[PDB]
């Protein structure tokens, strides 16, 4: 934890994982583009 | 967002709209970084040239919005405003960063979920010219209009993916002094593609997805632009990682 | 903030010469037809903020 949960609140451990995408192992319509930019 | 597309539902669950109470109107974008804390740009809150200095009674934030989307969106009051102490609006918005504390912690949902803030490794891996991040907001779809602003306003949250641009190219594109607290992103003229943040998107997030852990990180806050989506120009963004120490200070202060 | 085009002479914090903001401490002399605009030293008035998006559905009265 980079923040103390006591003042930051809940959310740091599970951050950046979308319930309708990553949580379901599903990709949004354009994220592939982002990864292509890292690779190509 | 100029030259973007309707976002899928749940695309950007950390997306926040900052809203004036009376009259009701969109002021800026913002992002959710915990059940309790919202990140935005300083200039959304404090901007002397427009005689702007909001208090917590002036504002609401709206979260989980895709388009009043009840049983899906949460409206929250603010407990406290925090503006970076060294925020320099006099020159060109050095340190354009602010934190808002929600009156009460909110529940997370399919549509409401915090973004990650970058650490050292994240910044080192992800911030390279040509790597694409993503900007989202409810602002104008075009810099100008023929008849009325109403005509360039979107019905749903827009998204655009845009590449980080080399510092020298950012500096060469403008006469404004660029600092280490800023970066620019966007397509060069005669790249195949266009896109930019525009009016009403500022304070909103520039995020990147990590290949390493599959998580989304806010590398940026929409800060300033000369026009929207003009050729040979670039969107400028607050460098969140470079200002993380201030973020930590505020949040870790006792009774914050 | 987005700097957009100066709409009357005397303004600053707006695009005056091409795509360049005319900053504080300066003001924008609007070229008439066939004239360039000029950003000059002088006291300017910030171009006012454009009427925000005020088109949303009304939220509960509780949030006031
Ligand atoms: C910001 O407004 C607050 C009033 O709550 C005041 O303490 C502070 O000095 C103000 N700054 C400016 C530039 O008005
Ligand atoms: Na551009």
């Amino acid at each position: 934890p980079f923040f103390n949960e006591k003042t930051f609140g809940a959310g740091e451990a599970d951050c950046g994982l979308r319930p309708l995408f990553e949580k379901k192992q599903v990709q949004d319509q354009t994220e592939k583009e982002l990864f292509e930019s890292y690779i190509e | 967002i100029v030259e973007g597309q309707d976002a899928e539902v749940g695309l950007s669950p950390w997306q926040v709209m900052l809203f004036r109470k009376s009259p009701q109107e969109l002021l800026c974008g913002a992002s959710l970084i915990s059940d309790r804390w919202v990140l935005t740009a300083a200039h959304c809150l404090l901007y002397p040239p427009w005689d702007k200095n909001f208090t917590v009674d002036d504002l609401l934030v709206r979260i989980g919005k895709h388009s009043y989307e009840r049983k899906v969106e949460k409206i929250s009051m603010l407990d406290k405003i925090y503006i970076h102490p060294r925020y320099n609006w006099k020159e060109n918005l050095d340190r354009d960063i602010a934190l808002l504390k929600l009156k009460r912690p909110i529940e997370l949902s399919d549509y409401i979920h915090p973004v990650c803030l970058p650490d050292k490794q994240t910044a080192a891996k992800l911030l390279h010219a040509g790597f694409k991040g993503r900007v989202t907001g409810w602002g104008n779809r075009r810099e100008t209009w023929t008849t009325s602003v109403a005509e360039v306003q979107p019905s749903v949250l827009q998204v655009v993916n845009l590449p980080l641009v080399e510092r020298p190219v950012c500096k060469a594109s403008t006469r404004i002094r660029i600092t280490d607290n800023m970066f620019c992103a966007g397509y060069k003229p005669g790249e195949g593609k266009r896109g930019d943040a525009c009016e009403g998107d500022s304070g909103g997030p520039f995020v990147m997805k990590s290949p390493y852990n599959n998580r989304w990180y806010q590398m940026g806050i929409v800060s300033w632009g000369e026009g929207c989506d003009r050729d040979g120009k670039y969107g400028f963004y607050t460098h969140v990682f470079r200002l993380k120490k201030w973020i930590q200070k505020v949040i870790d202060r006792l009774g914050s | 903030v987005v700097y957009t085009d100066x709409t009357e002479s005397g303004q600053n914090l707006x695009l005056c010469e091409g795509s360049n903001v005319c900053g504080q401490g300066n003001k924008c002399i609007l070229g008439s037809d066939g004239e360039k605009n000029q950003c000059v030293t002088g006291e300017g008035t910030p171009k006012p903020q454009s009427h925000n998006d005020g088109d949303f559905e009304e939220i509960p009265e509780e949030y006031l």
